């Protein structure tokens, strides 16, 4: 069957200002099949309130979801994106890296 | 300019674990304005965008009725197609339908679109003349005959040439102050010394809508896209798209290279300099 590996972003909404409440974006795009686990984590934990868009896809047909929540970055917090897909023997983390 | 409409179905068996999911939403330009799921508690057709809130039950209900049937059609298709590939009942696959149409400036039809796919490749797409089907493989080779021989494309034609720009229309005007909008996008380039030898040239392009942009790195004015990372354009979450672009340089070079920008929000392309 048709595997296509996940491209994983994770970033703010808006330029990160410590202490100012902004949104976490993990974007997930170019995969197949739809299955797919997306947490957003703190300090290594999962974060509960996540939400994501509704499934979708491009041309190629490959999907594509965006999971975001609000966040507050600090100087010590560590954000980062967690998947897994069939593609990934194990699961990737992605750092949020805000000096991009 | 230029604006189209789109809904986009996913189905997925998942033999054991109950009935097909069925996903389906609705976008007009990079907007999404409607989702159905048939996992969710509604049972609903829902509004996904705030313009479209206003429209009555009848159109709740005739959607939620119209994309319920297209996910009972789903469900049977899969079987189909099991059968037809003759794979085995364990296994789960995906059958995705993409459809809709696009106008011009002038809002008139321009073209139609109506597409299959079978666990992640092509399997029967209506034409551009909106009459004739392309197959690939035996199994949508079958398919074709059975939708000839039913006059399949004349009922989909009608739905793009028609009830599809009308819709279209009507959202544009209602959700004007969305889908009338160019947001051009704030650049910039960042620097970042990946050691002393090295560095990582990254071009931003920000809080711009539509999603459509270019962004390539020249050095010296030849374009460097074999060796530039370009990143999927992304939602930021509030109706606008972020790109970037990087190359890595040999430290010193960076007044060699140049970032070079397009959007429809931009009078000219633009170019960023390290000057
Ligand atoms: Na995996």
């Amino acid at each position: 069957m048709i595997q296509r590996t996940p491209k994983i972003q994770v970033y703010s909404r808006h330029p990160a200002e410590n202490g100012k409440s902004n949104f976490l974006n993990c974007y997930v795009s170019g995969f197949h099949p739809s299955d797919i686990e997306v947490d957003l984590l703190k300090n290594g934990e999962r974060i509960e309130k996540v939400e994501h868009s509704d499934l979708s896809f491009s041309k190629d047909w490959s999907f594509y979801l965006l999971y975001y929540t609000e966040f507050t970055p600090t100087e010590k917090d560590e954000y980062a994106c967690r998947v897994n897909h069939v593609t990934l023997s194990q699961p990737k983390i992605v750092k949020w890296d805000r000096d991009m | 300019g230029s604006h189209s409409m789109r809904y986009f179905f996913t189905s997925v068996s998942r033999p054991g674990r109950g009935e097909p999911r069925f996903i389906a939403v609705g976008y007009v330009d990079d907007t999404q304005f409607v989702r159905f799921d048939s996992d969710a508690a509604s049972q609903r057709m829902e509004p996904r965008a705030p313009w479209i809130e206003q429209e009555g039950p009848e159109y709740w209900d005739g959607e939620t009725r119209k994309v319920k049937a297209h996910s009972q059609t789903h469900r049977v298709d899969l079987g189909t197609l099991r059968g037809c590939y003759n794979q085995s009942e364990a296994g789960s696959h995906t059958v995705q339908r993409m459809y809709g149409c696009d106008v011009g400036s002038d809002w008139r039809f321009l073209r139609g679109y109506h597409q299959y796919a079978y666990d992640g490749k092509d399997y029967i797409a209506l034409k551009e003349d909106l009459r004739s089907w392309t197959a690939a493989d035996m199994c949508a080779q079958t398919t074709k005959h059975k939708w000839e021989a039913a006059h399949v494309a004349e009922q989909l034609r009608a739905y793009l040439e028609g009830t599809c720009v009308e819709w279209l229309r009507r959202y544009l005007e209602n959700g004007k102050e969305t889908l009338q909008r160019t947001d051009a996008p704030k650049t910039h380039m960042t620097h970042h010394a990946v050691s002393d030898h090295e560095a990582t040239l990254r071009c931003w392009a920000l809080s711009f809508y539509p999603a459509e942009i270019t962004l390539t790195w020249q050095r010296d004015g030849e374009d460097q896209t074999q060796d530039t990372e370009l990143v999927e354009t992304r939602p930021a979450g509030d109706g606008t798209f972020q790109k970037w672009v990087a190359v890595v340089v040999p430290s010193g070079q960076e007044q060699r290279y140049t970032c070079h920008v397009q959007h429809e929000g931009l009078p000219k392309p633009l170019t960023l300099r390290w000057e």
